[PDB]
């Protein structure tokens, strides 16, 4: 059972952006379904729910302007959000919700257990509400120095958050700190991702840093080489 | 709207030591049979997931040292034994009306021996210095307590007002933060000066340690 959002990325004060959820090893039409949201740093709200019939539910903060709906053939989950302001930047999270089916002679059912639970999370889309633009990073590396050495790469100056870094396509974790951002007085972010590893090492193994910014459609592979 | 009201909001605990979290609703979260009351953990950079729900039911996978119990508008979560990976955010939620409502979170901090950093610094890369701007960045990994001081230091002039620091959230398997600390100067201001140095004071420390580096050698 697992929940994708996508749609997540920078839209102006004022305007709308619509986000996906895409279910899988599950069946969808089964299942209430419900947005969750979360300030960075901070705790949770929710947001919105549609039962396996398509009814609709709102707290106010978003009541009028958000619209969540469903379409069952394509096993994916929709909120339209209108009129963004500021304060609704935050990670959305789809989550399911009560379980039940439909049988065709007794119409719509629920199960007991579990019917105001929400069980399965997705990752989470961040939605960005500013009047700044897009700005893909530039990736420095940080080079291991002349026991343990240490390496990384200084991911500097983007918008908006977030970007993702790996080691050795993911091979490397082990060791591995990546930061949160920072924002910077210029108005973009930067982050560092650095590892540590055996000094001897160094000479043999090769270090690579993979950067993704999706909302630039910037991605950039860094190899990290003594000097 | 149902309040939810949680207590503490910092709990720092032993691995092996018992933990408990307490919630408390403004209303009732019986239905006359069922009582609509969930604990969710969020373990650092992952979303929420269930982790009891109804009050006292573990959801699938989760250890029966986890347990909850309570009735009406108050409630207790706990764990009779934690664990190193148990750090993370928990939250209580009632679902007896929407909207759902979440209390505030509990941070879970896990307890460990006092470990010193170990310090690494950073020169701007020739890319960076091409493309226009510098950065030294100082790097205090695998430390405990969170409590760190690291000052900058330019031809041993105090740095003040044009750093800023990061630092992770607890690691799951051996309780130790890391830190970065990124010093920006303009490419020029760089190239003036010769001694770059971060001195780090930590509770691990006997006195503070430096690392530093010449520009160019």
């Amino acid at each position: 059972e697992q929940l994708v959002e996508s749609g997540g990325g920078l839209v102006q004060p004022g305007a709308s952006l619509r986000l996906s959820c895409a279910a899988s090893e599950f069946t969808f039409s089964d299942s209430d379904m419900h947005w969750v949201r979360q300030v960075p740093g901070q705790g949770l709200e929710w947001v919105s729910a549609i039962s396996l019939g398509g009814d609709t539910h709102y707290p106010d903060s978003v009541k009028g302007r958000f619209t969540i709906s469903r379409d069952n053939a394509k096993n994916s989950l929709y909120l339209q959000m209108n009129s963004l302001r500021p304060e609704d930047t935050a990670v959305y999270y789809c989550a399911r919700g009560g379980r039940g089916g439909y049988e065709d002679d007794y119409g719509y059912f629920y199960f007991i257990g579990g019917r105001r639970s929400l069980d399965v999370w997705g990752r989470g889309a961040l939605v960005t509400v500013s009047s700044a633009s897009t700005k893909g990073p530039s990736v420095f590396p940080l080079a291991p120095s002349s026991g343990t050495a240490a390496l990384g790469c200084l991911v500097k100056d983007y918008f908006p958050e977030p970007v993702t870094v790996s080691w050795n396509s993911g091979a490397l974790t082990s060791g591995v700190h990546t930061f949160p951002a920072v924002l910077q007085s210029s108005g973009l972010y930067s982050l560092s991702s650095v590892v540590t590893v055996p000094s001897s090492s160094l000479g043999t193994q090769t270090y690579i840093c993979n950067v993704n910014h999706k909302p630039s459609n910037t991605k950039v592979d860094k190899k990290v080489e003594p000097k | 709207d149902i309040v939810m009201t949680q207590t503490p909001l910092s709990l720092p605990v032993t691995p092996g030591e018992p933990a408990s979290i307490s919630c408390r609703s403004s209303q009732s979260l019986l239905d006359s049979g069922n009582t609509y009351l969930d604990w969710y953990l969020q373990r650092p950079g992952q979303s929420p997931q269930l982790l009891i729900y109804e009050v006292s039911n573990r959801a699938s996978g989760v250890p029966d040292r986890f347990s909850g119990s309570g009735s009406d508008t108050d409630f207790t979560l706990k764990v009779s034994r934690v664990e190193a990976e148990d750090v993370g955010v928990y939250y209580c939620m009632q679902g007896i009306q929407l909207p759902y409502s979440f209390g505030q979170g509990t941070k879970v901090e896990i307890k460990r021996t006092v470990a010193a950093p170990s310090v690494f610094i950073f020169p701007p890369s020739d890319e960076q210095l091409k493309s226009g701007t510098a950065s030294v960045v100082c790097l205090l990994n695998n430390f405990y307590p969170r409590e760190a001081k690291v000052q900058w230091k330019v031809d041993n002039a105090l740095q003040s007002g044009n750093s800023q620091e990061s630092v992770t959230e607890q690691d799951s398997k051996d309780s130790t933060y890391s830190l970065s600390s990124t010093l920006t100067l303009s490419k020029a201001d760089y190239e003036k000066h010769k001694v770059y140095a971060c001195e780090v004071t930590h509770q691990g420390l006997s006195s503070p340690v430096t690392k530093s580096f010449n520009r160019g050698e």
